[PDB]
């Protein structure tokens, strides 16, 4: 809701998204283990017009903590760095 | 880059106040306090002029535009015509089947009044004025008996109605079959009487009540312009059901709706839906 | 032609008895004479 | 405006009566180019199913409608002439829309000549009001029933047999005539008279009609297909009127059906 | 203005429900048999030369000077769906639907069906409803 | 018990390819209503509705997102009498019939705009029908957009 | 002089001339032609894959 | 290409040698501007050459018998008419369509590209609430091509016409048995219920 | 619009009285929406371009799209002294005469409309009469509840027609099939090897291959054999109607039906019109037991 | 402003004669007036008015209702007691 | 929308705010160099109309220097409406009214060299003609983000692409994504709407179940003698004898079974 | 259950196009087969070579 | 309520105190009004108007009487649209002849089981499916 106030608003609002908001949004998404809207968010990041622009980037800082929360979350089909494995899970899988 | 509308496209002379930006004239108090009063009434004046734009009737704007489609550069003198052709016609009516006679507007010298009526139609009876015999007793309006006269002969399903002939009444019957309550009517420049025509439809009439304003003519009811307005209102749905029919102080017979209209306030007649 | 196609529909019918009627008006033969040639009786009596 | 075109309506049907008993149903200009508005408002309104045009006469006249008005044309075209007169007479005088070389007598002269080709844009006028109305008539939208109740001159008969239904009481009458008046005749009916089909069945009855101003009736506007409905019944307009009234909805299969068994009880011609 | 406020009308009655429409009674909704063309009308086919009236000229149907080939209008069918609507609906269509008999629709949708001797035989199979009653 | 539907001559199923998905996807503008809406029997609410339909199946099919804006712009003349009643009457919704108004017009009453209509005419065909001629005056302008905070 | 004809008989104020003809590349029925088979018809037809 | 936009692109004849030893004849007609070839006969904006690659990588595959896998299945599968699955026909489909609506679907969502799809959730948009106003639709081909570009239609002559409405007034004679239906062919009813 | 939607009818109608084949509502929509959008597509191009006529002498000029819409009016200074009622009438006839030029490109290109549209309808019509069984009786034979009558008059003056081959069946497939065969026999052979090197034979590969069109280019791609639809041999509305619900079933023969019965009405108007205008039938009924004694 | 208010009271030709102009002649500085407002402002453009529109369809059906859980709505007939509940909410 | 020498060709339609006044422009570059569209100076004049809400023709008119071809040598003004022939969206502009002294562009006889600059486009479909694969992508102005020769699969490769659309067995196909659709008229028809509470919009749809108060005693007068008719308040109920329950969106008129 | 099988039989038997008297077997005023007149003019001409 | 009345209003005998006064007459008397109601449409049907409500119904007529202008009314010249009959024409065969009609357009024995395509419908049936014609039979 705050994104979308940051342009929408008369008063307080900035024409085009600053690089600020950006991260900030990402750092949010990131901070809240949210796994599919970071990744729709990146990828509809670089297809705005402030990106091909150049007003808005995407840093080292932003990529890296993108890619580590891509890391540490459930992944829908696939097992993920930061599975942790369940020892007594040989109950059923049948490997310890 | 073809450009459709402007044919000079640029015009070099003009260029605008502010860009130009001659070296400002410095006036006296006098002169800036003048100009800021002349140019602050001047756009009073056109947000004016806007306003009637808007607010101006349809008849008014398709007079406006066939006035000015027939004008021509010289104010053209009228061409005499043939010794008349402008007598308003006489109303075709049948001579043999007839409820009256259509009188000729030609007689017109002829003709007596309501009260005392020239002798005409004299194989049709004659409706009486109405009056009353006893003090305590109704002073009766040839509205209240019209009004009457048409309930009656609505309940007994007659096709037409004999009824008195005066001014407000032929008003009323001409707003009535405006609204499409009544079949037709005529007058034939009788002088007491004038003939209406019912409708009927699905077995019963078109009129479920009609009822005087007044019951004397020693009450007169006053209707407001809010009062009307309040009639079409039920409950925030515009409704034209019943229909109202006013005296205006121009003399004229007019339903609720047009009085509402241009907000005149008129004399109650009669209510019929 | 008298042929059914030759036959002229009713919009040329009416332009074409027109451009007749135009052409012949102008003639005093209709207007002075025969316009009053039918007349009745009584408005020839008050005429006269 | 004028109390020249007067109507009476039913709930699905309308009527247009022609009221002008003084001059032979002869219409005006300006009653013309009015009824073309009053036809066409009420064959483009929404309930009508069918519209009906007839004479209202109040027993004064016999014609179903007129031609031009002669009178009036005759008038303004004499008047058109004699301007004429009085400008090429000072014409004449000064050279003993024309210019010349005197300020006063052009002026007049101008004067004179402008006025007189108003007067002839008067009758240009009214020829085109006529052939308008007639063209308003074929091309209506909504079925226009004319009840053709006695007679009609040349630009009447018009009128009354380009409806597409065109019905004929015993009364009805066509006179096409004019060249006894000395001009040609107008009114369209030339067309009719002049379809291959008239050139079969009557060879020669074109030029008798044109040549000779010589009325025709209800049997022979029978014949020859110019009109497919007749009827004996008095004042069919009222039973019109009523039968449009029972009727119900207005799809236009009801519309058909109500319409048409109308026309198969009165109007077309059994037992 | 008008004060009164559409939002705001209306008492509430506690648990008595009732019906609204959103636009036209449900009777007036499906109009099959004027789609379908089942009425009498088409069947006396009286009326049906008229349309093609145009046909009383031969030379002129061919020639199309007159653009009114038809009925209403333009054409015999411009619209057929729309425009017979603006009468007001007197005498609506109502339920047709013959899937089932009257006595099946009758039997699941109302409750009268379970007592059919408090119903008179005119209403017989007739109700599609539930109906509360009320000892005054 | 679901087994019988109303209307067989329209199926569902065969609205899934939408019509003539070749040709208005390739210039949308060309393609008013109109031209589509001759296809189907129905009457105007019905295949406008379905037209919307059509637009949005054939966009959800061509993994791109539909305009919203379609519904509004297909029943804009619905649009305004609803912004406009809710004006009026007080109250938020879609305005249904019990609250029309009751006024009964004579039979003729739409000779002008018949005339006005009959007698139009039109330098292109984009002109004839654009999507916004239902637009005269700015209260017209700012009742068909009040929606997006963009316009 | 827009009718006026000159001395020797050509026109003053050249006339305006038409440019419209009958397009020849026009037929509907092969703009929206069957979905698979090319078919210029209006046909509805449903195949088997 | 029949038609008045299809000529073809910017093309190499040599020196002044050797197009006096090429051209026997040569006639001349006046001038008049240059059409810019149209978007499906120019060569480097319409260019594919990944589809044809992978056309062939998978050539093998269509040398073989086709076989339902669910075997005792005999009866075709049937394909509706419309469904855009089943569309054969590109009208005006280049290279340049088809990689604008790449592109547009790509940005639409990214996970229907992805060979093991990531979870896809809307987050939200940098254009505004709007948005949906800058994006939608698909690629729109320019008018020019549209309008112009179609083969010349082959004339029709009045014979076919003749023909056909022959053929047309053929059909609408009566056929025996409708007007009172034999009593034999109203047995014939049966319904599914 | 209306001389399309009566051939349609005639068409559907026909279908069910020869065959019990429904035509489906969608189709029949369908074939009328294609006749529309193929004039809509006429008024796109014919916007384009430009009529003029003129009135006095070349004294007033009106341009006009051949639509009737008004562009542009010249006048010479001579018309502005009339009046503005000759004024008026003067420009009006001009309009007129630009209308008169305008409609008649209109009606040629109608004419092209309505052949193609034929074209589109000859698979169909074709179809239903080209089947070894179809067959007609003539108008005027009387008919009974066993089967018809036969005309007694002129043994002479009745001749049955054939359409198909009474042999083994060649169809109009194999005369394209033909035609593409002798397609490439010419091409293939000397005299059609120089002349595909003309500017005949390079014109009739422009129009006619469509396997030369580049991917992406407007028009079909391959050449496409002619449309089979035979009637009798194909199901097509009824099948599905009469498996989901009778109800629609017998509404939709309802239709058929009646559009049949009132195109037969109209083909017997005309053929009263026809027969009263040369004069063999009067103007009302004279004989009543043609119609009465049933 | 309206009917109540204060009135406003009242051979060759007159200077209100020359202004105007014959809308066939072309008018002084061409302003470039857009076609459809010179139509509306003379009153022959086509109307559509709200009397044209017919029912807003709902074309998106929003969700399943489902039952909300009131007070007068519990398995036991307690609960629904008078010392506790007064209606449903 | 067309193209020729490698840019687009627009027609629009140029409006003041109350759409009074308007101008077409034939063809128009679309040149994404330009961060506000430009107009000539004389239009000013022309497409100004002073309504009510706009007693001067305009809410903005200003100074501003922006040379960009080729202080104040400018103005600013608007809002002006812009129809594109592709859009069904209108854009409104804020563009720079230059005289003829600080650009004049005549530039071919009749020709005005009139452009659209991203101040237009952000606003258009024309938008999405500026994303990589597009064809405004070349004439982008260079940055770090944009690269200019890369081949479409190359980049979308580098961000997430890997396959053709929905190629992998794993993502569904894009059409399965609206199967049926819901038009109430072609099936099962209209729902029976009910309401309790003060109207349609401010009560519920959902009459009471059968667990109230009220409704038990008639309930259970209704289950022991089914066939007679029975007093309460237990009719309002959802419950009731006949099969057909009332509930929400029963289809009361569908032809059902 | 009968008058629904009337209704469907009434309506899958009935008759159309035009008969020998010009008129569908439908039409309001004129008839066909008038006291099986039809039938008996089977019955006694009968259909044989 | 029973009716469905949302906007109603309705008042028995002007004070509640003022006789007859019964439970009887409190229920007849609201039946009684209620049954005296005129419904607007009936109301503006009775006067032969048309209804506010009703007119969006005459938009697409109103619509295509707008959008007729130029190539959508125009008729093809020549053509009514009524084709009249002719010719007889019959196609019909001997069976012998339709035996082998189609054999190389579609299968040999085309028609085989088809009893109104001939009037031989046993011809061209493998034994089997003769079989099978009888063995329902019995
Ligand atoms: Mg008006
Ligand atoms: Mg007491």
């Amino acid at each position: 809701a705050l994104w979308y106030r940051a342009t929408e608003d008369p008063y307080f609002g900035t024409p085009q998204h600053t690089q600020r908001q950006a991260e900030a949004l990402l750092k949010v998404y990131v901070q809240a283990k949210q796994r599919g809207k970071a990744i729709d968010f990146m990828n509809k990041l670089r297809g705005s017009v402030e990106y091909l622009t150049g007003d808005i980037t995407i840093t080292t800082v932003m990529q890296e903590s993108y890619d580590a929360l891509l890391d540490t979350t459930p992944h829908p089909h696939l097992l993920t760095n930061g599975f942790t494995l369940e020892s007594d899970a040989a109950k059923y899988t049948g490997e310890v | 880059a073809k450009v459709y509308g402007a044919v000079p496209p640029l015009g070099a002379a003009q260029g605008h106040r502010l860009l130009h930006g001659k070296r400002e004239r410095e006036g006296s108090l006098f002169a800036v306090a003048n100009d800021v009063k002349r140019d602050e009434r001047l756009l009073r004046q056109q947000l004016n002029a806007l306003l009637e734009e808007e607010r101006m009737p349809m008849q008014a704007r398709l007079q406006r535009n066939e006035a000015v489609s027939s004008h021509e550069a010289v104010p053209q003198t009228p061409l005499v015509d043939l010794p008349g052709v402008e007598r308003r016609r006489d109303l075709p009516a049948d001579p043999i089947t007839r409820l009256f006679f259509q009188h000729k507007g030609d007689h017109a010298l002829y003709y007596g009044t309501y009260d005392k009526p020239s002798v005409q139609d004299d194989d049709r009876v004659q409706i009486e004025k109405r009056v009353p015999r006893r003090r305590e007793e109704n002073l009766y309006t040839p509205i209240y008996d019209f009004c009457h006269r048409i309930r009656e002969a609505t309940e007994q399903r007659k096709r037409f109605v004999v009824v008195p002939s005066t001014i407000e009444t032929r008003g009323c019957a001409r707003v009535m079959h405006d609204h499409g309550l009544v079949a037709g009517f005529r007058d034939f420049h009788n002088d007491r009487a004038f003939a209406v025509e019912l409708k009927y439809f699905q077995g019963d009439s078109t009129i479920n009540v009609i009822e005087p304003c007044s019951y004397d003519g020693r009450t007169e009811f006053e209707w407001s312009p809010k009062m009307m307005r309040r009639l079409l209102n039920t409950h925030g749905i515009h409704n034209r059901l019943v229909v109202y029919i006013c005296r205006t102080a121009d003399n004229r017979i007019i339903d609720h709706i047009h009085a509402v209209k241009e907000n005149i306030g008129g004399r109650g007649l009669m209510m019929v839906h | 032609d008298g042929a059914a196609e030759n036959v002229m529909p009713l919009a040329e019918t009416l332009g074409t008895e027109f451009k007749y009627f135009t052409r012949l008006m102008r003639r005093p033969d209709f207007y002075r004479v025969g316009v009053h040639t039918d007349k009745s009786v009584e408005k020839w009596e008050e005429i006269k | 405006a004028n109390r020249t075109i007067t109507g009476n309506d039913g709930r699905f049907s309308k009527t247009i009566m022609i009221n002008e008993p003084q001059c032979n149903q002869a219409l005006s200009a300006k009653t013309a180019s009015e009824l073309s508005k009053e036809i066409d408002k009420a064959t483009n309104a929404v309930y009508s199913k069918l519209s009906v045009l007839e004479a209202a006469q109040s027993g004064l006249t016999d014609y179903f409608c007129g031609g031009l008005n002669f009178e009036i044309v005759g008038f303004e075209l004499h008047m058109a002439a004699m301007l004429r007169e009085r400008a090429a007479a000072i014409l004449e005088r000064s050279g003993a829309c024309a210019m010349l070389l005197e300020k006063a007598d052009e002026r007049e002269v101008n004067k004179l000549l402008r006025d007189a080709s108003r007067y002839e844009d008067r009758v240009d006028d009214a020829l085109r009001q006529h052939a308008s109305l007639i063209w308003r008539v074929y091309t209506a939208p909504r079925p226009l029933m004319t009840l053709t109740n006695g007679k009609c001159r040349g630009t009447g008969c018009g009128l009354s047999l380009f409806a597409k239904y065109c019905a004929l009481k015993d009364s009805s009458e066509f006179i096409f005539d004019g060249p006894n008046v000395g001009i040609t005749p107008y009114g369209g009916m030339t067309r009719l008279l002049a379809r291959p089909e008239t050139s079969l069945k009557y060879p020669g009855l074109a030029e008798f009609v044109v040549l000779t101003g010589a009325s025709l009736f209800a049997g022979d506007a029978l014949r020859l297909g110019w009109t497919d409905l007749f009827t004996t019944i008095p004042d069919m307009t009222y039973h019109i009127k009523e039968w449009f009234d029972t009727t119900e909805h207005m799809h236009n299969d009801a519309v058909a059906w109500q319409l048409g068994h109308l026309l198969e009880t009165c109007f077309k011609m059994k037992e | 203005k008008n004060l009164n406020s559409w939002y705001t009308k209306g008492t509430m009655r506690g648990g008595v429900p009732r019906i609204y429409y959103a636009w036209m009674r449900p009777g007036s909704f499906t109009r099959r048999r004027f789609e379908k063309m089942r009425n009498p009308f088409v069947d006396l086919e009286t009326g049906t030369s008229l349309y093609f009236r145009d046909t009383r000229d031969s030379a002129e149907a061919i020639a199309h000077a007159a653009d009114s080939k038809g009925i209403k209008g333009m054409d015999n069918a411009i619209d057929l769906y729309n425009e017979y609507r603006i009468v007001p609906d007197l005498y609506p269509e109502g339920f047709q639907w013959k899937h089932k008999l009257n006595t099946e629709y009758n039997q699941w949708r109302s409750n009268t069906w379970l007592t059919p001797d408090l119903i008179p035989k005119e209403h017989r199979g007739r109700f599609l409803c539930n109906f509360q009653l009320n000892i005054v | 018990r679901l087994r019988y539907e109303i209307n067989e001559d329209y199926k569902v199923r065969d609205e899934l390819g939408p019509e003539l998905f070749a040709l208005w996807s390739k210039a949308p503008e060309r393609w008013p209503p109109e031209r589509l809406s001759k296809m189907y029997g129905l009457d105007f609410t019905l295949v406008r509705k379905i037209l919307v339909w059509h637009h949005f199946k054939a966009c959800y099919d061509a993994c791109v997102e539909p305009d919203w804006s379609l519904p509004k712009r297909l029943f804009a003349l619905e649009w305004i009498r609803d912004v406009r009643a809710r004006k009026h009457g007080l109250f938020y919704g879609k305005m249904r019939f019990a609250e029309q108004k009751i006024t009964f017009y004579s039979d003729r009453f739409l000779f002008r705009d018949l005339v006005n209509r009959r007698e139009a005419s039109y330098a292109n065909v984009w002109e004839m029908d654009d999507p916004y001629r239902f637009l005269q005056t700015e209260q017209d302008y700012e009742d068909y957009w009040g929606d997006n905070y963009d316009v | 002089g827009l009718g006026e004809v000159d001395d020797k008989g050509e026109p003053k104020v050249p006339p305006l001339q038409s440019n419209a003809s009958v397009p020849t590349n026009v037929s509907f029925y092969e703009m929206a032609r069957h979905p698979w088979e090319d078919r210029a018809s209006s046909w509805r037809r449903d195949g088997f894959t | 290409g029949g038609s008045v936009l299809d000529r073809s692109v910017a093309v190499p004849i040599g020196d002044s040698t050797q197009v006096r030893e090429l051209f026997v004849e040569t006639k001349v007609l006046g001038v008049e501007p240059l059409q810019s070839p149209p978007s499906w006969r120019t060569p480097f904006r319409n260019d594919f050459a990944e589809e044809r690659l992978k056309e062939l990588q998978r050539a093998p595959f269509k040398r073989e018998k086709y076989v339902s896998l669910i075997q005792g299945k005999y009866t075709p599968k049937v394909k509706k008419f419309g469904y855009t699955q089943h569309t054969t026909v590109d009208d005006f489909e280049t290279k340049e369509y088809k990689d604008r609506l790449l592109s547009k679907q790509f940005f639409q969502n990214p996970q229907a590209f992805e060979v093991v799809p990531d979870r896809h959730e809307r987050s939200v948009q940098f254009g505004g609430k709007w948005e949906y106003q800058r994006t939608h639709g698909l690629p729109t081909v320019d008018r020019n091509e549209l309008e112009n570009g179609w083969s010349e239609v082959e004339p029709i002559s009045d014979g076919e016409m003749k023909v056909i409405e022959q053929a047309l007034r053929d059909i609408s004679g009566p056929r025996p048995g409708n007007f009172v239906k034999p009593p034999s062919k109203t047995k014939s009813l049966q319904l599914s219920e | 619009m209306e001389v399309y939607r009566r051939i349609t009818e005639r068409v559907r109608g026909a279908l069910w009285a020869h065959h019990g084949r429904l035509m489906s509502e969608r189709q029949f929509h369908r074939i009328l929406a294609f006749v529309y959008n193929n004039k809509y597509e006429y008024q796109i191009r014919f916007d384009r371009m430009e009529v003029v006529g003129r009135e006095w002498g070349g004294r007033v000029e009106v341009v006009t799209t051949p639509a009737g819409f008004l562009k542009r009016v010249r006048v010479n200074p001579c018309v502005e002294d009339l009046t503005l009622y000759q004024q008026q009438q003067l420009i009006l006839s001009a309009y007129a005469n630009a209308c008169a030029d305008g409609r008649k490109l209109m009606e040629q290109a109608e004419m092209n409309i309505y052949k193609q549209f034929l074209k589109d309808l000859k698979p169909i019509v074709m179809g239903i009469r080209d089947n070894p069984e179809f067959y007609t009786v003539s108008e005027n034979s009387i008919e009974t509840i066993g089967g018809v009558l036969q005309t007694g008059d002129s043994n002479n003056l009745c001749h049955t027609h054939r359409t198909i081959p009474a042999a083994k069946a060649r169809q109009p497939a194999d005369e394209v099939r033909a035609r593409q065969e002798w397609e490439q026999k010419w091409i293939n052979s000397p005299r059609g090897q120089s002349w595909a090197l003309t500017l005949r034979g390079k014109t009739y590969f422009a129009l006619h291959g469509p396997q030369y069109r580049p991917r992406g280019a407007p028009g079909a791609k391959k050449e496409t054999l002619p449309l089979d639809i035979p009637a009798p041999y194909t199901a097509m509305d009824e099948k599905r109607l009469l498996k989901k619900n009778w109800m629609a079933y017998l509404d939709n023969k309802h239709v058929a039906e009646v559009m049949w019965t009132r195109v037969k009405i109209a083909d017997r108007e005309k053929r009263q019109r026809l027969l009263q205008e040369t004069g063999r039938a009067w103007h009302r009924p004279i004989n009543e037991e043609a119609i009465n004694r049933w | 402003g309206g009917p109540g208010s204060p009135v406003r009271g009242p051979r060759g030709y007159t200077a209100e004669w020359r202004d105007l102009r014959n809308p066939m002649r072309p008018p002084e500085f061409p302003t470039p007036w857009e076609r459809k407002y010179r139509q509306y402002a003379r009153g022959q453009h086509p109307s559509y008015d709200m009397v044209y529109a017919g029912p807003m369809p709902e074309i998106f059906p929003m969700r399943r209702d489902f039952r909300k859980p009131t007070r007068w709505d519990f398995h036991d007939i307690e609960k629904q007691g008078k010392y506790r509940t007064s209606g449903p909410y | 929308f067309r193209m020729s020498g490698g840019d687009m060709f627009v027609e629009y339609k140029v409006l003041s705010r109350d759409h009074r006044r308007s101008i077409r422009v034939e063809d128009a570059i679309v040149d994404p160099t330009f961060k506000r569209t430009v107009l000539p100076l004389g239009w000013l004049e022309l497409l100004r109309s002073p309504s009510l809400r706009l007693p001067t023709g305009y809410f903005v008119e200003e100074t501003v220097h922006v040379s960009l071809p080729n202080e104040a040598n400018a103005i600013i003004a608007g809002p002006v409406v812009l129809y594109i022939t592709g859009q069904s969206v209108p854009v409104v502009l804020n563009p720079y009214f230059v005289p003829e002294g600080t650009w004049d562009m005549r530039t071919r006889d009749g020709e005005l060299d009139l452009r659209l600059g991203m101040d237009a486009i952000e606003q258009c479909t024309l938008f999405s003609e500026l994303r990589p694969g597009g064809l405004l992508y070349g004439k982008l102005p260079e940055n770090p983000n944009v690269r200019r020769n890369e081949s479409l699969r190359a980049t979308l490769g580098r961000y997430g692409m890997k396959c053709d659309l929905a190629e992998s067995p794993l993502v569904p196909r894009p059409w399965t994504r609206m199967r049926y659709m819901f038009i109430d008229e072609l099936q099962r028809g209209p729902k029976l709407t009910e309401f309790v509470g003060h109207n349609p919009r401010n009560g519920t749809p959902w009459r009471f179940s059968q667990n109230t108060k009220y409704f038990r005693i008639g309930i259970w007068r209704d289950t022991i003698r089914r066939n007679d008719m029975n007093e309460g308040l237990h009719a309002h109920s959802s419950w009731q004898k006949s099969p057909q329950q009332s509930v929400p969106e029963v289809r009361f008129l569908a032809p059902y079974p | 259950m009968g008058e629904r099988m009337r209704a469907i039989i009434e309506d899958y038997s009935k008759g159309f196009g035009l008969g020998p008297h010009g008129h569908s077997p439908t039409h309001d005023t004129i008839h066909y087969n008038t006291l099986n007149a039809e039938g008996e003019r089977v019955r006694d001409l009968g259909y044989t070579d | 309520c029973a009716f469905g009345f949302q906007h109603a209003g309705c008042r028995i005998n002007l004070k509640a105190t003022n006789n007859p006064k019964s439970p009887t007459h409190t229920v007849e008397g609201v039946f009684e009004a209620v049954k005296a109601l005129r419904s607007v449409s009936e109301i503006a049907a009775s006067r032969g108007k048309v209804p506010h409500s009703l007119i969006y119904n005459i938009y697409p007529y109103l619509e295509e009487i707008r959008r007729r202008k130029g190539m959508m009314a125009m008729h093809p010249p020549g053509k009514d649209g009524l084709l009249m009959p002719d010719r007889v024409v019959d196609n019909r065969l001997p069976d012998h002849l339709k035996r082998g009609y189609y054999d190389d357009v579609y299968w040999k024995d085309f028609f085989a089981g088809s009893d109104e395509h001939l009037n031989e419908p046993r011809m061209g049936l493998r034994g089997d499916e003769m079989r099978r014609r009888l063995e329902e039979a019995q």
